[PDB]
């Protein structure tokens, strides 16, 4: 909690519209 | 000459109706127009799987019905012969019996005696089959976002990817290649969702006027059945303006990405018709991008359907090669799935040969001729690596007919008559050897003669097509190996049948122990070199060739070769180059300027040895020179091949400081991109040997100093170093090689670590218009290449020290980049892929403990393909190193249960490449129940795709291959 609280996975519906958006 | 197949075929009409999104089904009727060949053709056979037929009909007469599936398990489900050899032979015979290239059966409608008397009268019939595809489990794909209320209408799409003979899995047909037919295609589609298949837009208005539309695509151009696929859902964009008839179909909110993506395609069309001397032999051309890919390449008739991973929207520079590379692949294999065609699986290799050679010729006159030769080096690297891993990749004309094997290439699996036994390593090397056999055809036959051959092939194809179906005179589009060889020999008859019996019909990689001897070292004999070769296991004896020697300043000496390879040979000698202080440059290679007496130049008129620098022979050449000759090759040589092979040979042994100096001189010129990547790897490997021999500085700091001046750079290079892609690739590569610079005290890259931290500090704003993503990704890979395995001496794994001291800073930076790409995301989470590789390397060094739960949470469903594939590579290596049996059980259950094919493909691929449970090293006890479950997963649950049980065949190749598994 103090040092490295990495954000967990969302996984959501449509990945290609998000990960390929400039 | 002719096909050994009866019942010639002319026409076929598909009509997809009632396509569902909730129960996810398809109903439809198919129409075949058949000219049978011989009488008593009662059991007419078609072939399909996962197709429940509703009714079959021939002229209002429902005849008999036979429906078998021997593509499924063994006829006894508990056959205790659970080995590789018996299963491979029985599966090969069974699926050859699935193939109708004999009297066989999968869908045998029996002709009744009435219709048999009609066949005795008239051999002209029509076939009307009503049938229904269920929820598609290996034949189609219904990509649906998990909303299902409203976004299933706008956001989902429907298509069919698959292998060559995957037309069986979609609608019932013959052996789906080599049946020259014509098609009418009727599509009951939504008003917004556009259906994309072969043929032409022959009848399309707002159709049937009730609620939906219906598309009529007619393919009059005679092709085979293994070219039809139906993409329903995307949006229409014409990206025409240069050639006016190029149509594209892509999902919404991806449209200006196409507006940048498509262009330069007209140049590829212009170059291909400079090659072929025709037009584009169709009406139009179609392209669909889709978020799934069974094969990334896939190329069908007038249509290329593949992944939405190759957009490359104007700022994402490192897909400047890849996008139009895959477009060139999907145009070449298109062109050779259209007209020129094999007669059998053994006869194919000509097709992908000429397709790969045509897009290699495209790679000649578009970008990077030296990168083209580097690609040929990568082709040889792939071929030598795989055929030293496994046996050869043989190109059969010879069958195993009469229940014969005739297979020395059966180290794993059957190869002669059938596609769906092979592996993708074997399939990739099939295409790679096809490339290099076409380069051998370059090496014996002129390119202009090849243009003549290819123009003759397409002339016969276009003349034999687009007609009234000439009876008994129509199979000229079967242009397989025999008639193609005859056409080559008619153009130019040489010793190309020895070329076949060497490289087409003897699948062997040839090493070369050409032992350098030194005559005219003021010797009696004059410039002699011995030839030697013997290295069994996978060897091959190739005789008459030629050898290229470059002198000091002189002629390209070429020397013949002989068989019986315990040989001695000469050189067509140079003059005695004496008084070489006066003989400064007597025409080395044109007007090149070079002066070194630094070599052993007392009595040495030779500089370099080479065998076929145009890379004819599948080769792995091993020899020795003086080290000065190797280092003088790296100051300048006109072959990138010679540069990177001298780079490898000087990565092996040496460490002088003059090597470092000449490497840094080679890295500061205009020579080549990736030569300097491997030269920085030379600097890495040689400075790793500078532990007791630390003569130079801590390397590669002065290379960033002396080469990059932003505003003269007061000790730090920061900002806006782009628009010169030399510096782009070089700054992408070099800190990875800097992180390897280690001298053994604790390997101590502390200055390099702090310098990489400072480089990660100093990133740019939007002044760089180039989306600074891959630079970050390879610097995170340099953080991954900061392997420190020796911190945990006793127990420092488990939050004792908050582990120290620079590993925590690397954890800070990878935490920052993971959360930035969780918030920013810029292009595919490639930074997240590099970070997950870094996190696995830290788990391999015992800093972050070996826990798969992060990789488990990134191997989940609703992520990108690259994130999932990196987490799956990570968990495969985790199951390799650690003894996690439960995550292996989950991995096999997800091999069974997921809708995406490519993640299963690459799980099986790099599970074979990175194996746990290694053969004859069995500590984690595969014998308990894992042999049984793997045998089940080969038999059951794998009727979806052929390649998944092909990867499972690869699994039993690795795991307990040519034996019992030592169970009973």
């Amino acid at each position: 909690v103090s040092t490295f609280p990495l954000i967990a996975a969302r996984p959501f519906t449509i990945p290609y519209l998000t990960a390929l958006l400039p | 000459f002719e096909s050994p197949r009866p019942y010639k075929l002319t026409h076929q009409v598909v009509c997809i109706n009632n396509i569902n999104f909730q129960r996810k089904s398809v109903v439809g009727f198919v129409e075949l127009t058949i000219f049978p060949t011989v009488a008593n053709l009662n059991r007419i056979k078609l072939n399909s799987k996962q197709c429940r037929i509703y009714r079959v009909r021939i002229n209002d007469l429902e005849a008999a019905f036979i429906y078998n599936d021997p593509t499924l398990e063994v006829c006894h489900s508990e056959s205790k012969q659970r080995n590789l050899n018996y299963f491979s032979n029985a599966y090969a015979a069974a699926v050859s019996a699935v193939d109708p290239d004999a009297g066989n059966g999968e869908l045998c409608i029996k002709v009744p005696s009435e219709l048999w008397k009609h066949v005795d009268e008239l051999k002209v019939l029509k076939i009307h089959i009503n049938f229904s595809l269920d929820q598609p489990k290996g034949g189609l794909h219904f990509v649906v976002p998990s909303v299902e209320g409203s976004m299933a209408e706008r956001g989902a799409h429907v298509f069919s990817c698959g292998y060559q003979n995957s037309t069986r899995f979609w609608f019932p047909c013959v052996d789906s290649y080599s049946e020259l037919c014509t098609w009418k295609l009727e599509f009951t589609v939504d008003a917004a969702m556009v259906a994309v298949s072969n043929g032409d837009l022959v009848e399309t208005v707002y159709t049937h006027d009730m609620r939906k539309k219906t598309f009529h695509y007619m393919l009059t151009i005679p092709t085979a059945a293994s070219n039809i696929s139906l993409a329903i859902g995307p949006f229409e964009i014409l990206v025409d303006p240069y050639m006016h008839e190029v149509t594209h179909f892509c999902l919404p909110q991806l449209l200006p990405l196409l507006k940048h993506t498509t262009s330069y395609l007209h140049e590829v069309f212009e170059f291909y018709e400079e090659i072929l001397t025709c037009r584009y032999p169709y009406s139009c051309f179609k392209t669909v991008f889709i978020d799934e890919a069974y094969v990334e390449v896939a190329a069908y008739a007038s249509m290329s359907i593949f992944s939405t991973n190759l957009l490359h929207s104007a700022m994402i520079i490192d897909e400047t090669p890849l996008t139009r590379r895959c477009l060139a692949q999907s145009l070449a294999q298109q062109f050779f799935g259209c007209f020129i065609s094999r007669m059998s699986w053994s006869d194919e290799w000509v097709l992908k040969g000429i397709s790969g050679y045509i897009y290699g010729l495209w790679m000649k006159k578009t970008f990077g001729v030296n990168e083209y030769r580097h690609w040929i080096k990568e082709e040889l690297d792939k071929i030598v690596a795989y055929e030293l891993k496994t046996g050869g990749v043989l190109l059969h004309p010879i069958f195993g007919g009469g229940k014969e094997k005739d297979n020395p290439a059966s180290h794993l699996h059957f190869s002669i008559k059938h596609p769906h036994t092979l592996s993708w390593e074997y399939y990739s090397m099939f295409q790679c050897k096809a490339h290099l056999v076409m380069r051998l055809i370059e090496n014996r036959i002129s390119m202009e003669f090849m243009l003549q051959v290819f123009n003759k092939l397409l002339s016969l194809a276009s003349t034999a097509s687009s007609q009234k179906f000439q009876s008994h005179m129509w199979s000229q589009m079967l242009v397989s190996t025999s008639g193609f060889l005859k056409s080559i020999s008619n153009v130019s008859g040489k010793d190309i049948q020895p070329l076949i019996k060497q490289w087409v019909d003897q699948s062997g990689v040839v090493k070369f122990y050409g032992s350098f001897a030194f005559n005219r070292k003021r010797n009696v004999l004059e410039l002699e070199i011995k030839q030697d070769y013997t290295s069994p296991g996978t060897q091959k004896y190739v005789g008459p060739l030629k050898v290229t020697v470059q002198e000091l300043d002189g002629s390209f000496n070429h020397t013949l070769q002989i068989e019986e390879n315990s040989l001695k040979h000469d050189i067509p000698c140079h003059s005695k180059s004496r008084r070489n202080k006066k003989k400064k440059i007597p025409l080395m290679n044109g007007e090149e300027v070079d002066m070194d007496l630094s070599a052993m130049d007392a009595d040495s008129p030779l500089l370099w040895i080479r065998i076929d620098p145009d890379m004819s022979v599948l080769r792995k050449v091993e020899f020795e020179q003086a080290d000065f000759m190797w280092q003088y090759q790296l100051r300048y040589e006109r072959d990138v091949v010679a540069q990177q092979e001298s780079i490898l040979a000087l990565e092996k042994f040496p460490t002088p400081a003059s090597r470092l100096a000449l490497t840094d001189i080679l890295e500061q010129e205009q020579c080549f991109y990736r030569v300097r990547m491997s030269a920085c790897f030379c600097l890495a490997k040689i400075a790793n040997s500078m532990v007791s021999t630390w003569t130079g500085p801590p390397a590669m700091k002065s290379l960033f100093t002396r080469m990059f001046c932003c505003k003269s750079c007061p000790n730090i290079v920061k900002t806006n170093n782009f628009m010169s892609f030399q510096s782009y690739f070089l700054q992408k590569t070099m800190p990875v090689a800097m992180a390897l610079l280690r001298d053994v005290h604790n390997l101590c890259p502390k200055e390099v670590l702090t310098f990489i931290l400072d480089l990660i500090k100093y990133n740019d704003n939007r002044k760089n218009k180039f989306s600074d993503n891959y630079y970050r990704a390879e610097m995170i890979d340099a953080l991954a290449n900061s392997v420190t395995p020796a911190v945990s001496v006793n127990n420092e794994v488990r939050t004792l020290d908050n582990l120290n001291p620079d590993v925590r800073l690397i954890l800070e930076e990878i935490t920052r980049f993971l959360n930035m790409e969780k918030l920013l995301p810029s292009y595919r989470h490639t930074i997240t892929v590099s970070c997950l590789r870094a996190i696995r390397v830290l788990q391999k060094n015992g800093h972050v403990p070996s826990d798969p739960a992060l990789f488990k949470s990134y191997a989940e469903y609703g992520h990108f393909v690259d994130i999932r594939i990196a987490a799956l590579e990570a968990v495969v290596d985790y199951t390799k190193v650690d003894r996690s049996y439960e995550e292996l059980q989950w991995l096999l259950n997800m091999i069974q249960n997921d809708p995406v094919p490519y993640v299963r493909h690459k799980i099986l691929n790099m599970l074979t490449k990175n194996p746990p449970f290694t053969k004859n090293m069995e500590s984690p006890l595969c014998n308990e129940a894992l042999v049984d479950q793997l045998w089940k997963l080969m038999n059951s649950g794998t009727s979806h795709d052929w390649r998944l049980r092909c990867g499972a065949v690869d699994l039993y190749f690795t795991l307990f291959g040519l034996s019992r598994p030592s169970c009973l």
